[PDB]
């Protein structure tokens, strides 16, 4: 899986949450919705790679947000890859969604399908406009809002690892869940609640899990997602959107290969995929 | 005339569709059932056109939901196919409704939820200790998407056994004050794909494409009931907006023609067809667009309703069970999905265990 170009677009608004799993993260405001940021991120990636929308063979989306996806803020499904195809003009693309997958797992599966089907230009996109999810005020956990677009050329050669979190190996980590709001009264109310129990050692366990997995490919430089503010400068973190600056630095340094590691808060695992890069 | 090269060419592995089963709701509802008492603008012309005479809805009061019926079906299929739980390399699930309700003994305190999806929890409930879990969505064509994902993993040597699950609890999104509630229905399907040991079964080719021109026509939207009473609360509801003419009639044949062309075959080389089941007129239009005769496919929505992504595997299983599809047959499976999406697959089938 070769990364042709990376696009990223985040809201300018940051919100700080206290707690062990807290931090300062980008947060959409008002009735901003995901397409406002996803479309420019995608176009930025296409322009960098000099790829036209009509040349996109495949669009695969990842977005948990239950509303505030598109112009009609009340639509939840079908998922955002479809309205993206429409506004983008990607009239030849196949579209689907990999729901709560990590980006790393999605890139591996998409590399496999897309190389098998002979596709040349594949868009994998991740985004959130999470006004419809209540943050976890007990732990401080929130999703970062924004959009990330990876324009890729499949090769079929991406390798994959799913690894345990670090820290105490006898620690049973409690996963993220998003239960439905059982008392929706207005169409604009939150539709679900983030629930990620307060676990002070979890941010470091994730980072240790990253480092252990990277040891499977010690010859590779690597990039990673940062979901928590603990021990980060200013407590700021961008979730999976952290990958954008790291990938662009790798491009500046003219790396041809790298390892990308995601944190999956639902499985409480880390997942890595090996990639090629463009100059 | 033995060797094309001095070296040996690599070969993609063959994909065996090894086993399939379905699990439908215990209770059936007729078109005059009281559940439709608040639906306006009904008529015998409406019912006859869509071809559904009865359909099932999960009854969570009796322990039926998107998870429990999948556990039942998957355990039955694993045991009947003699598949050791630790030999499953990948589990791919789809569930079109964003609302899940049950996580078994894995997350026993979790009730109505948007996330997580099914695959990870299900792999733990079933003891699939080596299975990579994945949850995909292509609405009514998710079964074909998951067969395609499974097949590509197997072809490239990245999995030797893949369990595929589709579980449709669509009734938890239906507005029964609206005519939109009268066709969709609940059900589950499970299939096992493996690396073939001979040439008897393979996915010869597939074709997937999407078109979002009419994306807004069929959606899940947070809204009040169409004809509410009292202090009704907003819910996530299937919603139909209003033009589309020949869009769905022509695009499934487009996918089938592409798949056949990639397989190097023509319609006349196909023994049998398996279609998504949205309405008799649509299945017939798809069949006529590719040259399939009525004796080469079944209409199955009459007694099940339109089970979103499960209509295709249910119809495949029916054809195998009734002897319409035989070992050695070449078949086409094809359907449409909201979004919209279209998929077709050309299979050489061997022996398929129906269980």
């Amino acid at each position: 899986m070769l990364i042709q170009a990376v696009g990223v677009n985040l809201p300018p608004s940051y919100v700080c949450l206290e707690g062990p799993l807290g931090g300062e993260r980008p947060r959409a405001q008002g009735d901003e919705m995901l397409m406002q940021r996803l479309l420019p991120a995608v176009r930025e990636a296409l322009d960098e790679a000099a790829v036209k929308p009509e040349e996109i063979d495949l669009i695969v989306g990842l977005a948990l947000s239950p509303d505030h996806l598109i112009e009609n803020r009340d639509i939840m499904a079908p998922k955002i890859g479809h309205p993206l195809q429409k506004v983008l003009g990607a009239n030849r693309a196949h579209v689907f969604d990999l729901t709560d997958s990590s980006l790393a797992r999605a890139l591996y599966v998409v590399d496999t399908l897309a190389s098998d089907q002979g596709y040349r230009n594949v868009l994998v996109v991740r985004g959130e406009s999470s006004q419809g999810l209540e943050v976890d005020s007990e732990s401080g956990f929130a999703l970062a809002d924004g959009a990330l677009a990876l324009l890729c050329r499949p090769t079929g050669k991406a390798a994959f690892r799913r690894g345990a979190l670090g820290g105490d190996p006898a620690q049973e980590w409690l996963p993220l869940s998003i239960p439905l709001n059982t008392d929706i009264r207005q169409v604009g109310d939150v539709k679900g609640h983030l629930n990620l129990p307060a676990q002070p050692g979890l941010p470091e366990a994730v980072r240790a899990g990253f480092t252990r997995l990277a040891g499977d490919f010690p010859q590779l430089n690597w990039v990673r997602e940062e979901w928590f503010g603990q021990g980060r400068p200013d407590g700021r973190c961008l979730g999976p959107f952290e990958l954008a600056s790291q990938l662009r630095a790798a491009q500046r340094d003219r790396l041809d290969e790298l390892l990308l590691i995601s944190f999956d808060p639902f499985g409480m695992v880390v997942e890595g995929v090996t990639l090629e890069l463009a100059g | 005339h033995h060797a094309e090269n001095l070296y040996f060419q690599g070969h993609m592995h063959k994909v065996k569709l090894a086993a399939i089963t379905c699990e439908l709701p215990a209770r059936s509802y007729e078109n005059d059932d009281p559940v439709f008492a608040a639906v306006p603008d009904l008529s015998e012309s409406w019912w006859q056109f869509w071809g559904v005479n009865r359909r099932g809805y999960f009854d969570p009061r009796n322990g039926e939901n998107e998870f429990s019926l999948v556990v039942r079906a998957a355990e039955r299929l694993l045991r009947s196919s003699d598949t050791a739980p630790d030999s499953v390399d990948m589990l791919i699930c789809s569930a079109s409704s964003p609302i899940m309700t049950d996580a078994g003994d894995v997350l026993p305190d979790l009730r109505g939820r948007l996330y997580p999806r099914m695959a990870n929890v299900l792999s733990k409930q079933l003891g699939l200790s080596r299975a990579l879990p994945l949850d995909s969505q292509m609405e009514c064509a998710s079964f074909l998407l998951n067969l395609r994902l499974a097949a590509s993993m197997i072809r490239q040597g990245k999995a030797e056994k893949v369990l595929v699950v589709c579980s449709e609890y669509i009734s938890n999104l239906l507005d029964f004050t609206s005519r939109t509630s009268t066709l969709f229905a609940d059900g589950c399907a499970v299939a096992l794909l493996t690396r073939g040991d001979d040439d008897s079964c393979d996915l010869l080719a597939s074709a997937e494409h999407s078109d979002a021109t009419f994306y807004e026509v069929a959606t899940g939207r947070w809204r009040l009931p169409e004809n509410p009473t009292g202090e009704a609360k907003p819910r996530l509801y299937f919603s139909l907006f209003s033009k589309m003419a020949s869009f769905v009639p022509t695009n499934v044949p487009i996918a089938m023609r592409r798949a056949l062309e990639k397989a190097g075959l023509g319609s006349d080389d196909i023994d049998y067809f398996v279609f998504h089941q949205p309405a008799p007129f649509l299945v017939k239009a798809w069949a006529e667009g590719i040259g399939a005769r009525p004796e080469q496919y079944q209409l199955t929505m009459g007694d099940t309703g339109v089970m979103i992504s499960v209509s295709i595997p249910y119809t495949l299983m029916t054809g195998l069970r009734e002897g319409k599809i035989r070992p050695g047959d070449r078949i086409v499976m094809a359907g449409a999905a909201t979004g919209w999406g279209f998929a077709a697959q050309v299979w050489q089938l061997g022996e398929v265990l129906v269980c």
